[PDB]
């Protein structure tokens, strides 16, 4: 059952679409340097533009919503080397172009930015970003009252020497959602994919790598480990394979659970369920595949949308 | 069509609202996609609630303890719950046929029911005993299972042969087609119809005239059919008697009929007497054979193993439909392997099916993996049962459905899970609850009551923090 | 589906499609002595025919006696009650031992058969029968419903044994097959052939670690590696070290073993690639298989049972997953209908034990009989049949009682036509101990069989009589006597 598609309202290509916490809102960002937010009308089950606005001087590539317990906040990353934060002002008409106020700007990056992800709420307003400079940066809104008070918490050189050629480069972030697991996050930078963990010293250290990728990692996402003791992160590589890694900490162990080339071409998007019960993958073949785990913990394709 | 384009897809917090899009020039549409074969209907949630009630009501009995009445009384209630489950599913299938028609979902739900009828007939009636223990109930369930699995003989085929289509001067019943369809009816216990197809053409006609001898056979045979025993395994013992007497008398007697009509009547009498060779001959599918064997040969489940084997040598399992194989598995003892297939037809039915099979004690947690242990939260693994696993998955699946009516079912299912630490469950609820789609005040009070009941302090604290911004400033 | 025996291969009577001749056959009082003949002109030869696949050997009767001893010795334990706390534990104790005894008696038998004739059709069938039995013990007569942790040593031992006795491969006739040193491709190193690796993984998948190590120390352990890439030399080396200490007693040591293995595969996973593009992966896969990658364990498996075995050895050693293991294994490689043991094993593993009996009964009636017997003792199969409104119907030899009772009683009857007076006690004992059937029903059966006892000695006669006494058939003793005078 397909539903009535709709126009985003963007002129240039759209890079990311993201859901709010409740799944009733979506934020869109494209190259036309705009961020659009759609609302899912209760009555007429249709998606309808809540507000659109110009937000960056260059192409906006990444986007993300903060936990509802900190307000209505969106974050954006652009090729203009910045990350901007916005907060919805309910006292403005929708579509007015002025429904979301910039709360701040992060200019520390000296290279374009490809990704930005808020951290799990149980760690406060925190976030990460990664760009050409090959330097992952974490920021913290130390005082949850001042949603402008964004301090820089950490800086790590993912690539020792960022190659810097033919912008044939890719980077991705994904925090470990787990509430009852030590703070950590995954990062992909080209062929490599590495995991960081908070130490007793309050600093990030590299705790492992997800080996096997023979090309560019287009996407990666940590799955919600509700119920499980272990962690699972999936990656969609350019070599045309979905990979699912089981990470156990007894400090971290790394198993490869599955590999799937069903896409025959690059896997662009890899996404998870809210319960981490279903995993999605999309690619060149112009198809989306949904995967469930077997009783043996292998992964099986439960359906193919096209 | 073949343009290699970067397709991106993101699963949403709501099963029925995901999104696909493309990072390419002149591709700026957003495609909301809902997860393939998802049930959003009200009929379905009613079904879910209904099944959760039975699960909850089973109390301590949803578990099986590996005082002489506790055994007998346990089956009593479990066997009833099985009936309840079956009922809830029939109702569901009903409301589905009225609402959407014979769609893909209707077919799958019936298949799911067929496999369940078969399961009940074999393990939730005799409790390990034989048909003599309760001939009435058993044969009823059997005869029901068989005549709900497939449609044939569909009345659209009854007229198919009574077409009155005369093309080498047919005598209306001297045709092989007529008989096969008569035996078929008998093999399926469809005696009423069986009799009718006879009183249709040459009961009194060709016979009362041509051969007065064979008129008596074909007549008092129809008489025996009219009184096939379904309550006393004694009456059957004597029934098969008169039938075998009849076939012997006729066997060697006055042949005042056609060479073919001669045999076509012996075979009819052989089938009713239980000749194994014959019951297989006039069977179109393995389950017609299996059913016949039990009805006319020997009504004992001690022979099902053999019955099934002979039946399958005659007609292989038809891979067209998903229910046949699971039934073959049920009958042949390996119950556990019907779950994967049923899970495909409907996750819900499969979940509770697995549940009641554990209650009966037909499947159990064989697992034992540590002598050194104490965090290994596994509420969702192979560590516990295959049933526990399926129930817990269903719970998680319900959480993305966004129907606040079922959230209690979801949480209840997790909370009652007969396996897993009170602390392991605490954590799972701690992560799920925040996603509850509350709107009312009563809804919020429910969330809280669950935070209380489980002591999820730091969680009731965020529910309220979202509330300090959606409750202290929303209900204004 | 039947055996089309050659009556008298050298001189057959029926040849022409011509006059379909009247062939007549009469089964004799002795299994090994029947007779065929023809009622036609110029056909006056008599053809003594013995029943197809009959065992007259001494080795066989020894086997039968041996099995009867175990059956008799099982005492009350040959039955299963659907001392209080322990009767359960102690029951399995003895039954599980008897299972071992049965297996033993059959190995011995197979032994004495290989020496006697060597590799006759009978040898093949008896091994098949043993394979199915190894598999059966490994799955129900060791853990007693528990998981591998309950007793990792015994289990893995039985499993590894079952697997490496089912089929011959990898037969050393194939080991040299690839170590031919044939360099028909510019620089075909001693392993750069997928052939080498498949046979290395195969060895690992079958627990054949000793051999596995050897095939490595055969070509490029120190060679191509200690030289070319010093990094991968360390992987391939301390990997061989882990193989050397694969845990077989502590499910703890294994938990930690799989640890070091997964650490190793990760370290190597992302590191110094100073080797060929192919040799690179061929080593990851070797390490993946040892770590338990499901995807890989299926890839380098030639038969479903190699997969099944691997899963338990390297992935997760829990029978709670056998259902899944079996399914994945069979999706990879279907059941091979060439041999009669594979399917029965699939049935065993998958819970339906009862359906191995018909097949085993074809390999050897005897083994099948006692197999069914011990399965009833364990309580793996039971008499589901039932009676009437408390009311003759004393047909011992039927489906009324168990499937086991049935098979044992048939075997008894079959023994009676064998004419070996040594086994007659077995035959009568089998009937007498039958856990089902009226004392009177049995009395009648013995009353009809006994007269056929091939007595010769005085001791033989005294035995017949002692049985007439024990069962109260004095009139029958006065009858065998009436044959003495007029003999």
């Amino acid at each position: 059952p397909h539903m009535q598609p709709f126009d985003s309202g963007h002129d240039d290509l759209v890079h990311d679409v993201v859901y709010d916490f409740y799944g009733r809102h979506v934020a869109t960002c494209s190259s036309d340097q705009h961020i659009k937010v759609f609302k899912l009308d209760k009555d007429t089950s249709n998606w309808e533009l809540s507000d659109s606005w110009r937000a960056h001087d260059s192409s906006i590539v990444a986007i993300d919503w903060a936990s509802p317990e900190y307000g209505r906040i969106i974050a954006s990353a652009s090729y203009d080397k910045t990350v901007k934060l916005w907060e919805e002002d309910p006292d403005q008409e929708e579509c007015s172009g002025r429904r979301w106020n910039k709360l701040c700007t992060l200019n520390d990056s000296k290279g374009s930015l490809y990704s930005v992800k808020f951290a799990p709420a149980h760690l406060g307003l925190k976030l990460a970003c990664l760009g050409n400079d090959g330097i992952l940066r974490l920021y913290d809104a130390l005082e949850p009252s001042d949603l402008r008070s964004w301090t820089l918490t950490s800086e790590m050189k993912v690539l020792s020497i960022p190659p810097a050629n033919h912008l044939q480069s890719d980077f991705c972030l994904s925090w470990c959602p787990s509430r009852f697991s030590p703070e950590k996050l995954a990062v992909s930078a080209l062929e490599q994919a590495i995991i960081y963990q908070r130490g007793k010293d309050g600093k990030l250290h590299v705790a492992a790598k997800l080996p096997g990728h023979k090309s560019l990692i287009r996407s990666i996402s940590w799955a919600p480990s509700i119920g499980r003791w272990y962690q699972l992160i999936a990656t969609g590589c350019k070599d045309g394979r979905i990979r699912i890694f089981k990470i156990t900490e007894k400090n971290l162990q790394v198993e490869l659970l599955s590999e799937h080339d069903d896409h025959n071409g690059e896997v662009w998007s890899v996404s998870w369920n809210l319960t981490g019960t279903i995993l999605s993958s999309a690619g060149d073949d112009g198809k989306v595949r949904l995967w469930k785990a077997t009783y043996s913990n292998e992964f099986k394709c439960m359906s193919v949308i096209t | 069509n073949g343009d290699k384009m970067p397709l991106k897809f993101k699963l949403g917090p709501l099963s029925y609202q995901n999104m696909a899009f493309i990072t390419a020039k002149d591709k700026y549409k957003l495609y909301p996609v809902r997860i393939p074969r998802l049930d959003t209907s009200k009929e379905f949630s009613a079904y879910v609630s209904g099944l959760f009630e039975i699960y909850r009501d089973l109390g301590d009995d949803r578990v099986f303890n590996v005082n002489s009445n506790f055994a007998k009384e346990h089956n009593a209630t479990v066997n009833l719950a099985m009936e309840a489950i079956l009922n809830e599913l029939e109702v569901f299938i009903g409301r589905v046929k009225d609402q959407d028609g014979r769609v893909n979902r209707f077919y799958e739900l019936e298949e799911s029911l067929t496999v369940l009828n078969c399961l009940r007939t074999m393990y939730f009636i005799l409790d390990g005993q034989d048909v003599e223990e309760n001939r009435s109930e058993f044969i009823e369930s059997l005869l029901n299972w068989i005549n709900r699995s497939d449609g044939e003989p569909d009345e659209e085929y009854i007229e198919q042969v009574f077409s009155v289509k005369d093309s080498a001067g047919k005598k209306v019943f001297e045709t092989q087609y007529f008989w096969k369809l008569l035996n078929q009816l008998v093999l399926r216990g469809l005696l009423s119809q069986a009799i009718g197809c006879i009183e249709r053409s040459d009961l009194l006609p060709y016979l009362s005239d041509t051969c007065a001898v064979s008129f008596d056979a074909v007549s008092d045979s129809i008489e025996l059919l009219k009184q096939y025993p379904k309550d006393s395994s004694s009456t059957f013992r004597e029934w098969k008697n008169l039938v075998l007497k009849l076939s012997q008398a006729f066997g060697s007697s006055a042949t005042d009929i056609s060479g073919e009509l001669r045999d076509y009547i012996e075979d009819f009498l052989l089938v009713i007497g239980g000749n194994q060779r014959k019951i297989l001959q006039y069977s179109r599918t393995w389950y017609e054979s299996f059913c016949g064997f039990l009805l006319y040969y020997i009504p004992s489940l001690e022979l099902s193993a053999e019955y099934l084997q002979m039946s399958l040598e005659a007609n292989v399992v038809d891979i067209t439909n998903d229910w046949e194989q699971p039934c073959v598995d049920i009958i042949s003892g390996k119950i556990h392997s019907i779950l994967p297939v049923m899970e495909s037809l409907d996750s819900c039915t499969a979940a509770f099916t697995a549940m009641i099979c554990e209650a009966k004690g037909l499947i159990e947690n064989i697992f034992e993996g540590e002598k050194n242990s104490d965090m290994l939260e596994d509420l969702f693994s192979y560590r516990n049962g295959m049933a526990s696993y399926m129930l817990n998955s269903f719970a998680f699946e319900l959480c993305s459905l966004g129907d606040k009516e079922l959230w209690p079912v979801a949480i209840g299912l997790i909370a009652l899970s007969a396996t897993g630490t009170r602390s392991a469950k605490k954590m799972v609820i701690a992560e799920l609850l925040p996603h509850y789609p509350f709107v009312t005040n009563d809804d919020i009070e429910w969330m809280l009551s669950i935070c209380v009941e489980w002591r999820l302090p730091e969680i009731a604290k965020e529910i309220y923090t979202t509330l300090g911004n959606q409750m202290l400033s929303a209900h204004n």
